[PDB]
Formats: C-alpha cells, structure tokens, sequence
C-alpha cells in the first residue's frame, strides 16, 4: 500500500555475478541496518566462477558495495592416510545468505568435497559448505557437515543408506532467535534432503582452519528414510522457524519438499527432533508446492501463520484447458492443540508462466494497522514479463485476496525481479518497515522505502 | 394489429430493423401519416407499400467451399479433405439466429510420423535389445494402416553435469561404468540419432548401434527431450500432413522444471531448439527443465501426440501427468520393451478415436451451440465432442450462432477445426444492421426543417452536431 | 610406520622458566601432531592437536609450533603443576605412533646420598635365603651407579634396584639395591660391600660389613 | 562434560582371555572415533586400533593383528578390547581415547585399565626387620616385603606414627613374585630408646603382620 514505488534505491555489481540471487538485513553491533547480498558466480582467483558476498551500507543513492572476504583456495589436508580435498570451482558462494545478531551466514551449496586413500576414493561431490563472519572482529568460520570421509565402495554395500555426498547444504538456510543454525540440504540422503542444525557459538568455537573435518558435537542431523514418499523429493528446498506447538520454549521448524510423494510436493512441520507435526500436501502435481514457505502473523492473534508458494500450479480454465501462472496457499494456526486444516486462502497469479509465489517475505505491519503484511513475487509476470511484486495486507480473517499494490520491475527483461525478498525491517528508521527486492539477472538490488499512509 | 415493431415507436430505419428479426422498414413516399412505416412484412404490403421500399433482411447461411470428404488419404500431395464445408457465408441481423452444419471424417490411409523417444540410462540394458528388429516388425503392422510411414529415433539420459554426472575419477568422465566391470558411454542430455524416414531398416541398425549410459539420481531428463523433438521441426522432420506421433519410453521418475537448480540451473526453459549440426541438446547444463504447461503449448503447437510408454512402477505416475497435458495417451511397457510394438498400434487408434471440436477468433458478441451425431444418427445436445470412434467414421454437429445486439465492424471471421486437424471451417460472418436506403441518404434535404436535417429512407433524421 | 623421535629424554629446571620440547618424524607430516600430559601416576590430558590448536581448558602458557617433520611445545613460566611426562603423536598416516617421552623434574643443588646396609634378618635365614639390603637415600642428580662386592669382587647375578619419583619436598630421588642370594652360598663368603658412584664424589661412597663379626 | 570410564584393574592367567570396556559419560560413544593406546614404561606408548561405533569398522596396527579386537555397542554407549593369548608383554596399562573436533586427534584419555598377566597364586608376604651393624648422630632403619602377589601392600611404620623421613619404594617383579622395601631415618636418642615397628598389609591373602625392628 505504502512503498515508494517513484523513488527507489538500487545497489549494484559485477556483471554476471548473479548479484542479488540472496539478501538479508544485517544489523551490526550498534544497530546500523546494511544489506548483505550473494552473489554466486562472482569471479575468485584463478578467474574463475566461485560466488562472493556483498555487505552494502545504507545510502539512498545507493551504488557499488565492498566485498565481505572470504578464502577462496581449495584446500587439501593428508592426514589418517587418507587425503582430503575441498575444490571451491563453481561452488555458488552467496546463492543463500542469512543475518542473525552481528554475524553473516553465507552459503555455498555446490562446493564440491571428495577423499583419497590409495586407489579408492569417496567421489567428488557437492556436499556445500557454509561460510561464517563476524564483519566488525573480522572472525570467521566454516561449517560444512555433510563432509565424510567413508569410501565409495562401503555406500554401495549398504545400499546407499546415510549418503550425505550430495547435500548442497547451504541451498537454504535460516537461523532461530536462539542461535541455532538451520540448513536445508534437498540432496542429502540420496536426494531424499536433510536439515542440518548447529549453534551459531559452537560453530565458532569448535572451527580451526585446515582441520576440513572436524565434529561439532552439539549438531543434530535429520534421518535416511527407506519410504519412497520420500524419494527425490528435495527436503530441504525451503526452510523456515515458527512457533506451532504452543510450547514457547520449544522452536519449530517448516521444510519445503516440493517434490514429494512423486512430484506431488509437500511441506512439514518438525519439532527441533525432526519429529513430524503436520504434512500438507501439494493439490497439484509438478507445481513445486513447497518451494518457497514464509512464517508470520498475518491475522494479529498472536499465533504464526504459514504460507507456501507453488510457482508453477496450473489454474483450470474455460475450454478445459490449464494455465501455468502458480499459486500461494495461507494455513491459519488454529486456537491451541489442532492440526492446520484446510487453505484459508488460495492466491493465484494471473501472468503466464510468471511463477506466481517463487518467493514470499514477510513484510511486518507495513501501513501500521495492527496485522502484518506479505510480499509475493511473480518474478517473470506483469504485462510485460518483466517481472512483479506483490502486496498483501492482513486482516482479521487472514489476508485481504487482492492486492494492495504492485510493484513493476523497473530492469530489462530477464532480470527475474523478485526471485528473493527480504522486508520487515526499518533501513532508514522512519519507523516504517522496508522492502530489498533482487533481480540478479540484472546483476542489481531495489530498495523500496515504505512511507506514511496517503 | 399493432405488434413490437410499431409499439416501439422507431425513428429510422436502423432502429426499425434493431426491434426485431420479424421487423421490417418501408422507405415509401406514399404511405399515410398514421401508419406506421416499420411493422411486419406483411402488414406493410397490406397498407400497400412499394414492394422495392421494403428493407426486410433475412437471416440465412450458404456454403462457398464444399468439397467432398476424401475417402482416402492415401496418395494426393496432401490434396485430402477431412472436414466439410471448408468456407460459409453467414449473414445475421440483430439478436437474430441462423444455424448451419459440419461434417468431419478420420480418414483412412492417412500418413503418420513416430519419433521413437528412448531412456539409455544404465536402467534400460534389457530393454535395448529386445527392439533391435523394432522398426522391421513395426512396418508390418502399420501398413495395415496406412501407406505413409516415416519413423525416427532419439535418445536421452540426463543433464551431464554434476550431481547427476560421476565427475571423479578422470576415467569416469569417458566410462561412468567404471567401478563396475564394463563400459557405458560417456553421459548426456539428449541425442537425435535418425530423422524421420520412409526406411525402416536404418531404425534397426541405427538401434543395434545404440547403447547405454550412466548418471547418479534415478529421475532422468527425459522432458528435456521432450520439447526439443517437438520444437525441432527441421531436424526430426515432422511431415506437415501427417500424425504426429512422440514415442516416450522410460522405466523410472522423470526431472521436472524448477529441479535443475541443484545443479546451478536458474534460467527457465526458453521453449526454443537448441540441437545443432552435432545433434546434441548443447542447453542441457546451462537450461533449466521445461514445464508442463510449456510442453503443452508446444505439443499443441506442432500437433504431436505424446505417448507415455513406461514400465509399470511408474504408469500411475505418468498416468496423472497425462492428465495435466490433455491428448496424452499412456501404454503399459513390460520391463523389456517386447511388447512396444501391439503398444503404439493400439495408441495411435485410441489417438484417432475422439473428434474434438474447437472454436478460434470468435467474436465476443457471438455465442455458440452445438449437437452432436457420433454412432449412428444419435443426437446428443449441448456437446461438441465424439470419442469411440474408428479409421473411417464420420460424424457431424448443428451448430447455432446467437448475435447479441449490433457490433461496430460489420464483417468478421472465426473458425471451427478439430484438435489435431490439418482441415477447418471458416465462417465469413456479415452483419446486415444497416438499410440499402441508407446508402442514398439526403443530407441538408430541403424536406426537413429548412436545412437542418437529413432525409434517409423516407423520413427527417437530426443532422451532425444536433 | 612413522618414527616419533622426541628430544630431550629429561630436563631439569626451575619454576617460572621458558623450556622448548622438540619432537623429530622421519618423514613430513604437515603439522598433523599432538601433543599430552601424564602427570604422575595420572593419566593422559590432551593440549595441542593439529600442531597449534589448543585443546579446551588448557593454559594460554603452552603453545606449540613447527612445520614440516620438526615440531615444538614450549611452555612459558613454568608452573608447579607442569612439572610431568609430555608425550607427542603423529596421526598423518596410519598406524599412529608416539615418541619416547620427555620428563620435566625440578632443578636444585647436588647432594650426595645417606648409604646404609644391611645384613640378612635372623627370620630370612632361618628359612632358606638371605638378602642383602644396601638403601641409597636423598640425592640429587638422579643419576647413579650401585655396584655389590662379594669380597671384594663384584658381582651381578642376583641384583634387584629399585628407584623412586622425586620426592615432594626436599626435590631428591632415592634408590634400593637389594643383593639376593641362597643361606648356603651367603656363608661362603665374608665380606659384602656396595659401592655407590655419583657426580659429587670422585671416589666412590662405600658401606660394607662382614658376616659373623658384629 | 566428556568423560571416558574405563573398566577396573584385571588380573588374568597366560592363554586366556579378558575384555575391557570403555564407557562414555555426558556424549554418545557414536560421535567419534575410538581408540585403544597400550603403555609400558620400557616400550612406551603404542597405538593398538580404533573403531567407528557407528557401524563398526575398526583399523589396527599390524602389530596386534590377532591378539586385539576392538568392538563397539552403542546400546549402552560402551566400547570394547578383547586380548587373547594373554602373555607377560601383554602386562601393561590400556587406555581409549577420543579426539575433541579434528576427526583423526587424540585428545581425550580415560582414566587407564591396569593390566597384569601371571601364573602366580596369592601368596602372602615375606617381612623381615632390617636392623644396622655393630656410630653417628643419624641412625635409618629398613623393612622388606618379599615374595607377594599380587599387588599391592601398604607400609606404615609404629601404625602411621612415624610418617616423615620415610622412602618407602616401588614394588618389583623377582620370578612372577613382587619384593618391596622400605626405610626410615631418625636421631640416634630415638633408637632403640622408643620400639619402632613395620606394619604391613596385603589385603588380596588378608594379612597384616607387623615386625619390630631388634638390633644386632
Ligand atoms: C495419481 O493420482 C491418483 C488420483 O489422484 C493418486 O491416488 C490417490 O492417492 C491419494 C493419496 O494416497 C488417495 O487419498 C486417500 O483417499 C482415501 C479415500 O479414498 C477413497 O475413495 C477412492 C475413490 O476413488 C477409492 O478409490 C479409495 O480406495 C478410497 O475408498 C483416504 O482414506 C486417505 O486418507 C488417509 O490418508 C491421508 C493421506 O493420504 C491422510 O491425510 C488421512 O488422514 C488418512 O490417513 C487419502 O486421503 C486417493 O484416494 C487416491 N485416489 C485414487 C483414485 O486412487 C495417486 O497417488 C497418483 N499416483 C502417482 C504416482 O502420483
Ligand atoms: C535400476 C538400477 C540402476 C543403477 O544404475 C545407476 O547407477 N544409475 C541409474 C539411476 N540411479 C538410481 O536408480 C539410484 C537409485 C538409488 C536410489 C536410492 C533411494 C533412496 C536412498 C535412501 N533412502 N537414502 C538411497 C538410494 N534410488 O535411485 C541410471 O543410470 O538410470
Ligand atoms: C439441438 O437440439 C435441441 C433439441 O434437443 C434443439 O432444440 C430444439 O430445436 C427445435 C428446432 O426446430 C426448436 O423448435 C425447439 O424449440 C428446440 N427446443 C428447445 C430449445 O428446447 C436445438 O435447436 C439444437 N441445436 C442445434 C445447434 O442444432
Ligand atoms: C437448420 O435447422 C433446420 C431444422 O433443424 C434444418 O432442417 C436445416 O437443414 C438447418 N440449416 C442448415 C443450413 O443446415
Ligand atoms: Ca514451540
Ligand atoms: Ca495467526
Ligand atoms: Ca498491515
Ligand atoms: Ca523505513
Ligand atoms: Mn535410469
Ligand atoms: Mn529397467
Ligand atoms: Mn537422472
């Protein structure tokens, strides 16, 4: 309703490093609101496509950002008579980062790993790798758990059980208000998809450089499953923490799985065990029900709600023919200890393969009435297939079923205008919270400025 | 008596007509004061008005091209005739209502195009062998058919990139199979090995040629080769009077849009032919799978029936995909491919079983019905489609076309054509709103008010700017 | 396998002072190496790991260094507690192997020793054997050299040495030789002597007595 | 807090069997590798194996092949090292050890199981008073505890009385039988003007015989 849709800020970098494929606020000691935003194929060293990680102060010109560091060397470490090699070529540093407190969590989930003893070897593969820093101390550290040092020949003899070569952890990623790390990784397990958890200080604290494996011992794994439910379903895709238990000590998490049951997609939610709470399934099979889940109180009762994005479900139309344009699905918590019924709402796109709920972000209360408010991206919609953002106002029996305003990609075509977001934040501390829109096609972040209600 | 054609009270000849499809206008000099000059047809003659001053269109809806159904398909360069009429002249006057018929015929003898889709994953070993004499035995049974056959042959696996690519050690790269005791081909994404041919024997011997290759993860990227058989026209060589027909064979899941992202794939499938003088798909690790409604607008574009034909552990699957992509068949494959061939005879009937009707560039004013005939002379209302059909039958609809007032552009054209059909009905509509008077018009007649009216069809018509 | 040369075997020093162990491998490692702490009759307290990583709870005091196959552990301002066995370890390659241990002991002012003998009790020879105790007591350094003489030429069958840790307070070792032979060939002979061999005392320090004569 | 409670001290025959246990308190014995260290005082410390309690796959130095066999049940989180063959080599102390965060370090230690392979039987000791020969102003009297097994014994002297300027020394092997002895050094107004006594016992026969020590 109320961002500034004439006067935007827009940040910007490298040609074709994908600047603006990830962002997040970061607030630094003192509480001085910056953008951090990945860039996955940022050049490294050897001119070579690794990914980097941008820190962009706040300036309503906006403009170039400096690089936020990190190592870019592969490694390799002969230790046990085995050798172990870390091979960061093309290993997408920045396709998620996070902000939690003043430390920066960035992600590169292609980060290839492999082991040699002799003649065997545990296979090159992409188990993904998080990068952590502390911008003020310049500290830094990794953590990287699907990292193994079992040989190829013994994942065949079981069957492939407990095969966390392929991870990606880092896909996605959200931290809880305590600390505690969380990264999807939808190839884990065979590309069953696992979540990884570990606390933030004891990443820190148990990290030397050179060790490449080294235990973590206050991290917790989800489990293999023998299902084939299961099976190629990418759990992990999307993450998210809410409150559904009504147990305030106990946090809970939402995964994204949007290739479950066959294509038919599926999110969960887990206590912090990865005991299941609830399942809600897809409607629609291949729509990625699932690829993209947003957590927050959009009906001011105090109890989070849940939102999903299936980007690619096709609305039935005249003529019984099917549209590809996606669609967005609210679940209301109910009051106490009840099982998430039924959609409150259906939001679907209207653009043509626009890919209605690709990303969905929390807005906060953004014209200040008493019920938080969501973005939804359509980031190839709009007349014009450029590219929109969507607002959606909450009310007292969820949310309102049009929009309250459309944002229109002010880049090219081919920019993806939307693919992340990020608000509920107040960068210029008006005291109204700000939206940071990413268009890494155009290699470019928007910064919309939410102003009084006119 | 007085009628709606006088109890309205017209003004003009234009609004005499607007009444009613009974109504009718007299441009008479000599006509009383009191009578009214727009009344049926036959109360007008009654009060004696020049017959040559009546302005009563009628309605009505003759053919221009009428050719006869072919009763085969067989030879002609493509001279065949499979709906009849091809072309009307319709004419309608407001809120009026003609109705004309078409027929249409699944002809016998029609020429027909397979392009035979194979997974060559290491799943699909057993497989291979049993259809090296494929394309022999298969032209036995198709010429019971038709006289026109061309088939062809591609293969697919995955995107040869990792994850789904063994990328270590160097050796893996030319033998994925190496941990093992034997050797694959090296991975990739899709292949065109033979376009479509009248010579049968180089299907076998280009399969007897074929073998297969290795990737990690169980989907594979046969969508991927999908949309480039279809939108790859030249290089298949798609006949433009023929049936289409898209062969998919595979015994596993399959990689849908959005997954590529695991392997760093964002860009969305562009829909484009990407297969290049090497015959192999060169977007396969830098573009993202295709989408189910992007596959449908091709196969609807380039008229190819897609043919699901997998193993069992995956037919439900399939079958439900089928049901997001609408004229897709399914067939149950063995675990060894033996019994593809009776598969794809009985596809391509179930495929020319269903007359489809379906309407293009019909104007907003226009609304349609239609009856149906499929069997023998039953009449089924409100229905424009047939299903349980056979090579020969014929069908035809009555079709009833409803103008809703008057539109702005008096000539118009829509046309009627089944699904997957070369032939189609066009219909040249005309509205006859307006008066052959009209086009004689007095304008600063001297008959009205000294100048400052016209005189049209017998009567004072307000001039421009009153 | 991986030889662990660790150098010095012992030192002795004072509290406060800065002392360097080195540990040799016979072929690079890559600072794959660790390094523990035995205090006495104790057991094992891990304080490097990966060359220079410092294991949780350890002082900021230790630190080791080196690269390559030559690495270090040194501890500045010795404290009282330090004063143990350290050990390294390699785990580059399998099997791991460890070096032969370095004591640190505390360092003070040489002292000859307090030698006493003793002669058979009456309850061992009225039973069939006969032991001759011969206790060399508070002494610094700890190296020493006992020698038995059986009238006057020495003898080496039938010797049992004994030493003990440095003592708590006084920071001396001690030592018990104990000659051990039948009653049958004790009365053989007369004279029985044990020599004692140390740093302060160009001539040896000897005790003897002679069987029979009281 | 990570702790390693290793089974008690063992005391076996040559040829047979034993089995210590390695326990783990306030962590799951699945997490790491384990491994077992073997130590002597003359050969020093040897790396015997490890495992991997998650699945059980274990590694060993060629040297124990065959008389090591390192096993593992998470159930109740314990690790395992069975010796057979058992022979005096075989006397030394066995420790499992785990590392803190690098996978291949040993930085964590039990507290040691105390291993003593012999074909003796329980034997009670020998004392015999040590009394000096037929001067000065320091007088040192002696004690010895021969021939006793097993291990160990606890010497005092008058009953605990008379505890400082006492060298009581280690226990040693002579013939699968263990020889201990012990001085103590006073003024020479305090001896033989007040009894001095050696009191020893051997808890494994039960026997606490005590001696006074009689000049010559
Ligand atoms: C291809 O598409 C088909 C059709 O959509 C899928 O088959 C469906 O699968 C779902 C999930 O397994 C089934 O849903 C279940 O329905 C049961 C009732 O169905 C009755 O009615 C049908 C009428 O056709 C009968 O055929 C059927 O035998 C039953 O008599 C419920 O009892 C189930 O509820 C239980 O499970 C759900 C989770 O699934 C829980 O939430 C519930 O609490 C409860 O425990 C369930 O709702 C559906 O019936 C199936 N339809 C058909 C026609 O078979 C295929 O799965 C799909 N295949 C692939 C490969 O994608
Ligand atoms: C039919 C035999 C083909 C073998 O040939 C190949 O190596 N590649 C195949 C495909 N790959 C595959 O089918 C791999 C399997 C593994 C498997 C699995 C599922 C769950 C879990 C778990 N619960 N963690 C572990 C493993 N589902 O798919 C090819 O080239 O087509
Ligand atoms: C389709 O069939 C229906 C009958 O089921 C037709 O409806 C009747 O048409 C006759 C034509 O002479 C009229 O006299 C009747 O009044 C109609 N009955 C109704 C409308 O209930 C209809 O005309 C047919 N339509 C087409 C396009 O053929
Ligand atoms: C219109 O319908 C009538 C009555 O059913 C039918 O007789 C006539 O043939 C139809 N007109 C045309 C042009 O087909
Ligand atoms: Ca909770
Ligand atoms: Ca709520
Ligand atoms: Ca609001
Ligand atoms: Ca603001
Ligand atoms: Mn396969
Ligand atoms: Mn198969
Ligand atoms: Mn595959």
């Amino acid at each position: 309703l109320n961002l500034d849709p004439v006067q935007l800020t827009f940040y910007a970098g490298p040609n074709g490093s994908q600047f603006g494929f990830s962002l997040d606020f970061h607030k630094d000691s003192h509480g001085r609101v910056a953008i951090v935003v990945g860039a996955p194929r940022t050049l490294g060293p050897s001119q070579e496509e690794t990914g980097g990680v941008f820190l962009c102060p706040w300036r309503a010109e906006g403009g170039q950002c400096p690089s936020l560091l990190f190592d870019l060397r592969d490694e390799t470490r002969n230790v046990g008579s085995q050798t172990l090699q870390t091979f960061k070529a093309r290993q997408g540093l920045g396709a998620s980062v996070v902000s939690w407190s003043d430390v920066i969590v960035a992600c590169a989930p292609w980060q290839h790993w492999n082991v040699l003893e002799k003649t065997e070897e545990a296979e090159k593969t992409p188990v993904g790798s998080c990068f952590l820093a502390q911008p003020e101390s310049g500290r830094r550290a990794e953590y990287s758990p699907c990292r193994g040092n079992t040989l190829s020949r013994i994942y065949v003899e079981n069957d492939f059980s407990w095969d966390k070569r392929y991870c990606e952890a880092g896909f996605s990623s959200v931290v809880t208000q305590a600390g505690e790390l969380v990264l999807g990784a939808p190839g884990g397990y065979y590309f069953l998809g696992l979540l990884a958890q570990a606390p933030v200080a004891d990443i820190f604290s148990s990290y030397r450089p050179g060790i490449l494996l080294w235990h973590v011992s206050s991290q917790s794994l989800s489990f293999d499953s023998s299902n084939p439910e299961y099976f190629d379903g990418y759990w992990g895709y999307s993450v998210a923490v809410g409150e559904f238990d009504g147990d305030l000590n106990t946090t809970e998490y939402v995964v994204g799985a949007p290739t479950w049951s066959w294509t038919l997609g599926a999110v969960e939610i887990l206590d912090s065990y990865y005991q299941r709470l609830h399942r809600l399934r897809g409607e629609q099979m291949a729509s990625y029900f699932g690829h993209s889940v947003a957590v927050t109180d959009v009906n001011g009762d105090g109890r989070h709600d849940l939102l999903v994005g299936a980007p690619l479900y096709m609305e039935s139309r005249a003529d019984r023919k099917l549209a590809e344009v996606g669609r967005v699905y609210l679940f209301l918590q109910p009051r106490g200890p009840h099982a998430l019924g039924a959609p409150s709402l259906l939001l679907t796109g209207t653009q043509l393969y626009g890919r209605f709920g690709s990303a969905i972000a929390p807005l906060g209360d953004l014209d200040r009435d008493g019920y938080n408010d969501i973005a939804v991206a359509a980031p190839y919609g709009g007349p014009s297939g450029r590219g929109q953002v969507l607002v959606f106002l909450g009310q007292s029996e969820g949310l309102r079923s049009r929009p309250s305003q459309v944002l229109d990609s002010p880049f090219p075509t081919g920019s993806a205008f939307g693919f992340s977001l990020r608000g509920a934040v107040d960068i210029d501390d008006n005291g109204y919270p700000d939206l940071i829109v990413g268009a890494y096609g155009a290699n470019q972040v928007a910064v919309y400025r939410a102003q009084p209600v006119v | 008596g007085p009628n709606i054609c006088t109890t309205r009270g017209v003004s003009s000849c234009q609004q005499c007509l607007a009444v009613s499809p009974m109504c009718a206008w007299c441009s008479d000099e000599a006509l009383p004061l009191g009578s009214p000059r727009c009344d049926l047809k036959e109360n007008l003659l009654k009060d004696n008005c020049a017959p040559e001053s009546i302005e009563f269109p009628v309605s009505e809806a003759r053919v221009l091209e009428d050719r006869p159904l072919s009763d085969k398909g067989s030879g002609d360069s493509s001279q065949v005739t499979q709906v009849s009429p091809q072309r009307i002249a319709l004419r309608l006057r407001p809120d009026d209502s003609k109705n004309f018929s078409i027929q249409v015929r699944q002809v016998e003898d029609y020429p027909v195009d397979i392009y035979y889709l194979m997974d060559l994953s290491y799943s699909m070993k057993d497989d291979l062998w049993s259809i090296q004499n494929l394309g022999t035995k298969l032209a036995t049974q198709m010429r019971k058919l038709t006289s026109n056959l061309r088939i062809g042959f591609g293969a697919f696996v995955d995107k040869p990139v990792s994850p789904y690519m063994y990328i270590s050690p160097p050796e893996a790269l030319e033998n994925p199979c190496y941990d093992m005791k034997t050797t694959c081909l090296p991975m990739f994404g899709y292949k065109h090995v033979l376009t479509l041919t009248d010579q049968v024997t180089r299907f076998n011997e280009e399969v007897k040629k074929q073998s297969v290759s290795r990737n990690r993860d169980a989907p594979e990227g046969g969508f991927d080769a999908i949309m480039q058989a279809t939108v790859c026209d030249e290089k298949i060589g798609w006949r433009n009077d023929a049936s289409h027909l898209l062969v998919f064979t595979t015994d596993a899941k399959t990689h849908i849009a959005l997954d590529g992202r695991l392997a760093g794939i964002v860009q969305p499938n562009d829909g484009q032919c990407h297969v290049g003088s090497d015959n192999h798909y060169s977007a396969s690790t830098t573009m993202d799978y295709p989408s189910l409604g992007l596959m449908t607008e091709k196969l609807s574009q380039k008229n190819i029936n897609l043919i699901f034909a997998v193993t069992e552990n995956v037919v439900n699957l399939y079958q439900n995909y089928s049901e997001l992509i609408p004229g897709t068949t399914v067939g149950v494959l063995s675990m060894d491919s033996s019994n593809v061939l009776q598969l794809i005879v009985d596809a391509y009937g179930k495929i020319r079983s269903k007359v489809e009707l379906e309407v293009r560039d019909l104007p907003e004013e226009l609304s349609l019905s239609f009856n149906a005939t499929c069997l023998n002379n039953e009449v089924i209302p409100g229905l424009k489609s047939c299903m349980g059909l056979k090579i020969g039958d014929t069908v035809s609809f009555s079709i009833e076309a409803k103008v809703r007032g008057c539109p702005q552009e008096k000539e118009k054209s829509f046309t009627i054509k089944p699904v997957g059909f070369k032939d189609s009905l066009i219909v040249q509509v005309t509205f006859d709103c307006d008066c052959a008077c009209q086009a004689q018009a007095e304008p600063n007649s001297h008959r009205c008010n000294n100048g400052n009216g016209t005189f049209e069809c017998g009567v004072c018509r307000c001039g421009p700017g009153w | 396998d991986i030889l662990m040369t660790q150098s010095p075997s012992s030192m002795s020093v004072s509290l406060g002072d800065t002392v360097s162990i080195t540990c040799h491998a016979s072929q690079g490692i890559s600072s794959n190496i660790g390094w523990l702490q035995q205090k006495p009759g104790k057991s094992f307290m891990g304080l490097i790991y990966y060359g220079t990583n410092l294991v949780d709870g350890v002082p900021s005091r230790f630190s080791g260094s080196g690269s390559g196959a030559d690495y270090s552990l040194t501890i500045s301002s010795l404290d009282s507690e330090d004063f143990a066995d350290y050990y390294c370890v390699q785990y580059a390659q399998l099997p791991y192997t460890f070096g032969g241990g370095t004591k640190l002991e505390i360092k003070r002012a040489d002292a000859a020793p307090t030698v006493s003998i003793f002669p058979p009790s009456s309850e061992q020879l009225t039973s069939g054997g006969a032991s001759v105790v011969c206790f060399l007591n508070n002494f610094y350094p700890k190296d020493i050299n006992v020698k038995w003489k059986i009238d006057g030429s020495e003898r080496q069958n039938g010797v049992l040495n004994s030493w003990t840790d440095q003592d708590s307070k006084d920071s001396t070792y001690s030592m018990s030789s104990t000659l051990t032979l039948t009653k049958d060939e004790y009365e053989r002979h007369n004279s029985y002597t044990c020599e004692a061999t140390h740093k302060t005392s160009t001539s040896p320090i000897v005790k003897s007595f002679n069987r029979n004569e009281c | 807090e990570v702790q390693l409670q290793q089974s008690g001290a063992e005391l076996v025959k040559p040829g047979a069997s034993v089995k210590l246990s390695c326990t783990a308190s306030g962590f799951n014995i699945k997490d790491t590798y384990v491994h077992w260290v073997k130590q002597r005082p003359e050969q020093g410390l040897e790396w015997i194996g490890r495992i991997d309690p998650a699945n059980g796959y274990t590694k060993y130095d060629p040297k124990f092949q065959g008389k090591a066999t390192i096993t593992a049940d998470t159930s109740s989180n314990t690790a395992y090292l069975q010796l057979s063959s058992l022979t005096s080599e075989d006397t030394a102390v066995y420790y499992c050890v785990r590392p803190l965060y690098d996978y291949y370090a040993m930085d964590y230690w039990g507290q040691g199981t105390s291993v003593t392979v012999s074909s003796a039987k329980t034997t009670a000791p020998s004392v015999y008073p040590l009394a000096p020969v037929c001067t000065g102003s320091s007088v040192t009297l002696g004690c010895l505890v021969k021939g006793y097994f097993p291990e160990p014994v606890t010497l005092t002297w008058n009953s605990g009385s008379l505890s400082s300027g006492v060298h009581t020394f280690p226990a040693v092997l002579q013939s699968d039988l263990y020889t201990l002895s012990s001085s103590v050094t006073v003024t020479s107004s305090t001896w033989p003007s007040q009894s001095i006594t050696c009191n020893v016992a051997h808890p494994a026969s039960s026997t606490k015989v005590d001696k006074k020590i009689e000049p010559r």
